[PDB]
């Protein structure tokens, strides 16, 4: 799967 | 511009307004408004800026990514339909991320004094970049992704020296960084170093912070573990 | 118009592309150009217009009513930015129904020798009347929501002498008709007696269908038996 | 709450 960047 | 005539207030009002109605190309709207008034944004307002554009350029991103595996597959001659449309959702992803960086440009970063709003303002340029190196392949791919290097490096120097480990805006900037040097530099080791270093120094001031503010680092804390649980 | 340029297979082709990529404003753009190429639709391509619009206008919608409900609660004198925010996207709802309303009249409907074909359009006439309905207030309120039910009834009488009970078009076409005398004409018993009977028709015409015919006429009698257990 | 539409 694809990274976690900042989310809200 | 169309937002000239609106109270900087009222565009504000209307940026929460269209949150609440998922209308996030409207947001954007009004904070592009709101911005181009000239005065600084408050946190709040950083926040809002932040939001609309985020989830303009998220849902660009995601019919990019379909759409480029779709391309893939087709060139595994079939007509040029795949690859035009593609482009033009990537032309669209461009404008909106060249448009951000100018508001940035003028004259968000440099009105900005205090660490707190400059390190936001770096670590969006460093977004946006990042973002415009997603689609990159053309004679200026490497500048834009030292573009995006620059900016988060800039942003890291600054938070590393004004703000404690903790600092939400410090922590996500460590963690889209460290999402740049997996996904965009090809250096997972910096990039699991990077987030390492980050979960444990922000675990070591925990104990300094109150229950709101706990909340707030430990939420971005656990997305930092997520990638290293993904990398590891 | 914008897409008279490209071929009516490429605008089908990518229509298709931005259903999957979930860009339904791309989607309802590239078929809006296929219909104004002038050549009927065939069963897949008016099933793709009808779900790029009802997309685009369902978000509306969606956001038309969180806006209506903050305007209501704040009328219950705090600057007009809510009321302004609500027209506005109340206008731009309306201008996505006028422009459906104008392919069908500009010459879907005229052009509908088939009775699935007239009922397929006469049932999205139906719709984005009842939708501009919906945000009515104005002197021809009552001649919007007649301009509805006027759709709604000539599909109907089409549909019980030309189609069987389980066909779907049908099927949707009466459950739509139901929403519309429960919701816009203030008529629930209208309402309830039409999805029962619409219920109990379909559910003895069931024996004579495939599988596949079966699960797709079953999908919308379900859907009609939602209703009943809302309704009673 | 609201009934249900044809919906695909
Ligand atoms: C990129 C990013 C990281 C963290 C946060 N964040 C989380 C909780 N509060 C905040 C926040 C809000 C506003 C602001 F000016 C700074 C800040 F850290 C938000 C973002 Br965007
Ligand atoms: C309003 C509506 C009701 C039913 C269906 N439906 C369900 C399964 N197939 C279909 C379908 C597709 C295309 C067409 F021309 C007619 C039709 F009934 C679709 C809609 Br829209
Ligand atoms: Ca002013
Ligand atoms: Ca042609
Ligand atoms: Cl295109
Ligand atoms: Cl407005």
């Amino acid at each position: 799967r694809r990274p976690s960047s900042w989310r809200q | 511009g169309a937002m000239g005539s609106m109270e900087r207030a009222s565009l504000i009002q209307k940026a929460k307004l269209a949150e609440q109605a998922e209308r996030y190309e409207d947001m954007a709207a009004f904070m592009k408004g709101a911005v181009e008034k000239g005065e600084e944004l408050s946190c709040e307002e950083r926040n809002l800026l932040s939001v609309a554009y985020k989830n303009v350029v998220g849902g660009q991103r995601a019919a990019w990514r379909v759409l480029s595996s779709i391309e893939q597959k087709s060139n595994e001659e079939k007509g040029p339909e795949v690859r035009e449309y593609r482009e033009k959702v990537e032309t669209e992803l461009q404008g909106v991320c060249d448009t951000v960086l100018g508001l940035l440009d003028s004259h968000l970063i440099k009105e900005a004094g205090d660490a707190e709003s400059r390190v936001f303002y770096l670590k969006m340029k460093g977004d946006y970049y990042r973002y415009l190196a997603e689609v990159a392949t053309g004679d200026d791919k490497k500048r834009i992704i030292d573009s995006a290097r620059s900016a988060y490096q800039e942003a890291m120097d600054i938070s590393k020296k004004e703000m404690p480990p903790t600092n939400p805006i410090r922590l996500g900037l460590a963690l889209n960084f460290s999402v740049f040097h997996y996904e965009i530099a090809n250096s997972p080791e910096e990039a699991i170093s990077l987030a390492k270093t980050t979960f444990d120094e922000a675990m070591a001031d925990l104990h300094t912070l109150s229950e709101d503010s706990y909340k707030d680092s430990t939420l971005i804390m656990q997305l930092l573990r997520d990638n290293l649980t993904l990398w590891t």
